[PDB]
RNA sequence: UCCUAAAGAGUAACGGAGGAGUACGAAGGUGCGCUCAGACCGGUCGGAAAUCGGUCGCAGAGUAUAAAGGCAAAAGCGCG
RNA sequence: UGCUUGACGAUCAUAGAGCGUUGGAACCACCUGAUCCCUUCCCGAACUCAGAAGUGAAACGACGCAUCGCCGAUGGUAGUGUGGGGUCUCCCCAUGUGAGAGUAGGUCAUCGUCAAGCUC
RNA sequence: GCCCGGAUAGCUCAGUCGGUAGAGCAGGGGAUUGAAAAUCCCCGUGUCCUUGGUUCGAUUCCGAGUCCGGGCACCA
RNA sequence: ACGGCCAGGGCUACACACGUGCUACAAUGGUCGGUACAAAGGGUUGCCAAGCCGCGAGGUGGAGCUAAUCCCAUAAAACCGAUCGUAGUCCGGAUCGCAGUCUGCAACUCGACUGCGUGAAGUCGGAAUCGCUAGUAAUCGUGAAUCAGAAUGUCACGGUG
């Protein structure tokens, strides 16, 4: 609603845009360089005039509500095909090829 | 309508980023602009598009030519 | 005011659209009831007033707290007697609150579709659910607590739900 | 309180089944207003179910308390 | 010596439930905004108020249409008072009485007082 | 035959005045230790004997049905 | 055939417990922009510069070079200025999705890196238990052996201390 999702205040522009869930740290710097908003100033100090430009920039990369949909569809493409990469993904084993004998604990919990 | 029960319900102006001024009677008692309205939302503007489904065929031809 | 748009445009159009006989047979919106469900935090005695205050501002009308009529042991005990908060809005408030919908509360669902057209009653009453309480004028984000289950239940003078669809698509927000 | 008790009362058995040795300062009095249970459709984290809207209802709910007999002049529910 | 409609009743499914066409001449709600009374465990729909700018269908009003419900014969049977019997935990005879259920089929009820409209 | 008490983790015992199940042993994992025990730290466990009701809700309240104990089964 | 040759697969599986090692949990710190000093070693079947195109890993290019000559090769910590204000965060990087480069006939099982997005557990860690008495512990780099490619282990030497 503020930019697609609620944004924190009393913080710099680049850090504030990092919470948009689809723009990280480097792409946030590129958005600020293109628009002209100075990261040194807080989002509170900014005017309500260029935030439309910030929203336009957000509307050209992705929004979280569709990014999660499309990344889930990308996962589904592997999960419905028979590939080993999805075969381990459903069971919850490491996917990229990490060792499963020990310490594959992030994908299996305590 | 009971007198001393309801809040103050006055008239204010809702101005979107595109400039669509809407006269709305609310409890706001002040005008506040909005970032997006019914005329600017992508779904009602027709700009929502689709999730693009899947394009591996396309991708492979874009990636690898494979003459013959 | 949506009443002026309805009387001038929708009312004469729907008569010839739906092959109705005379002027007053056209469907019209009967009432709007919100019914913010305060089921969570039964034995609190602290969130009822917060929900009442939150719903008071977005409607311009004091709600009424709703008690229970039974006791689901799986749900909760009767000790937390107040469970619900309800509001009713007729034409003076209905057409003015309905302006928030379809004009500025369409950026309120954070959605792919405005509202599914397959959700209707057998007689033609429409219902919808609002996930978040952030979506309204004159509401803070820091001072507001994000625990507000709000519905928007619509009543229409329709014999069947196709008349309800035909009425809704005028002030369309699907 | 019901049956045994035989269509007025009454009627026994170490005969078959259940409860009481209280509660209410409003759970009483008056005026004014309102429907119950249950089924289905829809409605965001609830879901067979919580709170809401609509229809079908036509007392199958409820009675402060065990069962019997009654309760739309509601004997049930709310407000001054 | 008519039809329409309002009020209160006789009697409570042979009086009920369901299925069309309709009434502008008064009612019937609906409606403008709820200002003046009054009202909302929040609502001008409940309740109230200035009528009729509007409306005749949702709503109701009676007015069509016998599927369901209800009514229900005759006859027989069960039961039974009195008296006498048998093969006497049950039944029969003489006499008197006599159900319930089932079995052709009717019905969109039948009436009382007041008030108003249609013609004048 | 009649009457009183009890049924709780793998095993022994608390418990409720209905909304909730703990103590010890035992068990699992880790430390000790050359190794096993005893020391030490952490942890999972009952569907409260079965059934029918009372209730919004039963291990708890009520009536029955099994099993284990304790009293009596007397005057001839 | 318990001897041989060739394809794939396997030794990198996976509710679990153990040893070693690297990251962290931050403000004696995280980023941005300037600026200073090393040792040791490897390179004519090799090092592979400058210019050049790429967000980057890199691609072209071919010099000089058989070594105080040329390359690997910019050492980093520190110091100077700005911001962050201790917040599960300009901490933390695991995980996963998409897109590539290099090596190799061949990167699915099963490699190493680069670009974008995601952002977890983790707030200094029980009984216990280990290394260290001086350039010692602590912490930060550099280059090499094995090697087509592939290091948190390991080969070797240095900063502050
Ligand atoms: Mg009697
Ligand atoms: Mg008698
Ligand atoms: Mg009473
Ligand atoms: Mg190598």
């Amino acid at each position: 609603r503020i930019a697609g999702v609620n944004i924190p205040d009393n913080k710099h522009t680049v850090i504030s845009l990092t919470y948009i869930y689809g723009v990280g740290r480097t792409t946030a710097q590129s958005i600020c360089a293109a628009t002209g908003v100075n990261p040194a100033a807080k989002i509170k100090d900014l005017s309500d005039e260029q935030i439309d430009q910030l929203r336009n920039e957000v509307a050209k990369i992705t929004t979280e509500g569709d990014l999660r949909r499309e990344i889930n569809m990308n996962i589904k493409r592997l999960m419905d095909l028979g590939c080993y990469r999805g075969l381990r993904h459903r069971r919850g084993l490491p996917v990229r090829g990490q060792r499963t004998k020990t310490n594959a604990r992030t994908r299996k919990g305590p | 309508m009971k007198a001393d029960i309801h809040p103050t319900y006055e008239a204010i102006e809702a101005t979107c980023s595109c400039g669509n001024v809407i006269k709305t009677r609310s409890t706001l008692c002040k005008p506040i602009h909005l970032d997006v309205c019914s005329e600017c939302h992508p779904f009602y503007t027709g700009k929502q598009k689709v999730l693009d489904t899947g394009g591996r065929i396309d991708r492979f031809k874009q990636r690898f030519g494979v003459f013959g | 005011r949506l009443k002026e748009i309805y009387r001038k445009e929708i009312a004469p159009k729907l008569k010839e659209e739906l092959q109705l006989a005379n002027v007053m047979e056209v469907p019209r919106v009967t009432k709007i009831t919100l019914n913010m469900g305060l089921g969570e935090a039964v034995g609190d005695k602290k969130i009822i007033e917060n929900a009442v205050a939150d719903l008071e501002k977005i409607t311009g009308q004091k709600p009424v707290v709703t008690y229970a009529r039974k006791s689901i042991a799986g749900f909760k005990i009767r000790e937390g007697w107040p469970i619900g908060v309800k509001v009713t809005l007729r034409s003076d408030r209905m057409y003015e609150f309905l302006d928030r919908l379809l004009s500025i509360s369409l950026p309120r669902v954070r959605d792919f579709r405005g509202l599914n057209a397959k959700s209707f009653d057998g007689r033609g009453n429409y219902s919808m659910g609002v996930k978040e309480q952030i979506i309204f004028p004159e509401i803070d984000y820091d001072k507001i607590d994000a625990l507000r289950g709000l519905d928007i239940t619509l009543t229409t003078t329709a014999r069947t739900d196709d008349e309800g669809r035909a009425l809704l698509r005028a002030f369309k927000f699907p």
